[PDB]
């Protein structure tokens, strides 16, 4: 099935530049038009740009908001889509999605629509500098118990930009995990993550959070202890 | 440009309900109107295109109607997995524009939160900071109040609260409350309590620890 995997997202200063990539697979890339669509945090979707297939001479179209600043391009041999973004502005801060256009208009209608979407790559345009998080374990204090369950966590404090990923036991404990959306407070983000397990299996068996903050090349593990 | 308006930005429905989401275009778009679902985790998929055509693989409970400037997405017999934000989009003329989104909550039976409290870590204390954290997990409805009591007095400065998305499996919410103090402020007191007030109980659900016992 169709895979569209975006990369290249990160922190950039106002007036700076950034290039996004999207690696396509599972369909004949060279027969489809491709798009970028974006989503500012907590906001709706905005179409950014389109590039047609080789058969239509790679015609390109842009939203007025990005026209002359952004360049959409493709490398058919590598099944890659690109977005070169120049003279970036604060209001370009968004999740950027790689999107495959609808197919043959004789079957799917002339009107434009967006058949497949990647998971997105986040672009943050900000004057603020990259700051890695402090990671701290959240362990119950001694001398209290409910026989059935215990809840543990990791506190991820004072980082910029978004985002971070917390995994529990290298992804092994998925079902029981809550992620608390980050909050911005005086220029820096904080979030937390919780996991709940059988009261038997911990502390007898080990529980570890792994916190990734790609923007600052940080990966921190906190093994939780009584 | 063609402006797309979804005049309802959020709604709450029960399992099995009919959900109708409307979209109005600023001018005729000749039925080139499509609908998307964005799950809480950000995943987007197309549901309906060309007003009423169902995308292969999308369940038949999704249908679309309309003409001219006025369009509707209907979800018949709403299911648990339909928690999402729904967007319309015109494909008639560039730039292709989207509606503002309609967020759909699904109701469920009222549920009391499970409360957990956590003292500051050694690591943070050493650095000179003290963050006390309370989790209220798996409750419904979303509205909830958390108070921090320090040696019995309410503390509001340094508190930050964060609600999860509605849980896609069981329709509950969770929230974190974080009280951040200086190390010196932390050591000044002994009793740290988070109290949850929620429509599911006439008295608060409470968790506490004592600093000098931890």
């Amino acid at each position: 099935e169709v895979q569209l995997v975006e990369s290249g997202g990160g922190l950039v200063q106002p007036k700076g530049s950034l290039k996004l990539s999207c690696a396509a697979s599972g369909f004949t890339f060279n027969t489809y038009a491709m798009n970028w669509v974006r989503q500012a945090p907590g906001k709706g979707l905005e179409w950014v740009a389109r590039i047609r297939s080789k058969s239509n001479n790679y015609a390109t179209y842009y939203a007025d908001s990005v026209k002359d600043r952004f360049t959409i391009s493709r490398d058919d041999s590598q099944s890659m889509l690109y977005l070169q973004m120049n003279n970036l502005k604060t209001e370009d801060t968004a999740m950027y999605y790689c999107v495959r256009h609808r197919g043959a208009p004789l079957y799917y209608g002339n009107g434009a629509w967006f058949a497949y979407w990647g998971q997105g790559t986040l672009v943050t345009v900000s004057a603020a500098k990259t700051t890695p998080p402090s990671v701290y374990p959240l362990a119950p204090g001694c001398g209290d118990t409910t026989g059935s369950s215990v809840t543990s966590g990791c506190l991820v404090k004072g980082y910029f930009p978004e985002s971070v990923t917390v995994t529990w036991n290298s992804g092994s404990l998925s079902s029981s995990v809550h992620t608390f959306p980050a909050l911005l407070q005086s220029g820096l983000y904080t979030m937390s993550s919780s996991v709940t397990v059988p009261s038997s299996t911990w502390p007898s068996e080990t529980v570890t959070c792994s916190v990734a903050h790609p923007a600052s090349s940080t990966t921190v593990d906190k093994k939780l202890e009584p | 440009d063609i402006q797309m308006t979804q005049s309802t930005s959020s709604l709450s429905a029960s399992l099995g309900d009919r959900v109708t989401i409307s979209c109005r275009a600023s001018q005729d778009i000749s039925n080139y109107l499509n609908w998307y679902q964005q799950k809480p985790d950000g995943t987007v998929k197309v549901l309906i295109y060309y007003t009423s055509r169902l995308r292969s693989g999308v369940p038949s409970r999704f249908s679309g109607s309309g003409s001219g400037t006025d369009y509707s997405l209907t979800i018949s017999n709403l299911e648990q997995e339909d928690i999402a934000t729904y967007f319309c989009q015109q494909g008639n003329t560039l730039p292709w524009t989207f509606g503002g989104g309609t967020k759909l909550e699904i109701k469920r039976a009222d549920a009391a939160p499970t409360v957990s409290i956590f003292p500051p870590s050694s690591e943070q204390l050493t650095s000179g900071g003290a963050s006390v954290v309370c989790f209220l997990n798996n409750f419904y409805p979303k509205d909830i109040n958390v108070k921090w009591k320090i040696d019995g007095s309410e503390r509001q400065n340094g508190v930050l609260n964060s609600w999860t998305d509605q849980d896609s499996k069981d329709s509950t919410y969770s929230m974190s409350s974080t009280l951040t103090l200086t190390k010196d402020e932390y050591e000044r007191h002994n009793s740290y309590t988070c109290e949850a007030t929620h429509k599911t109980s006439t008295s608060p659900i409470v968790k506490s620890f004592n600093r000098n016992e931890c």
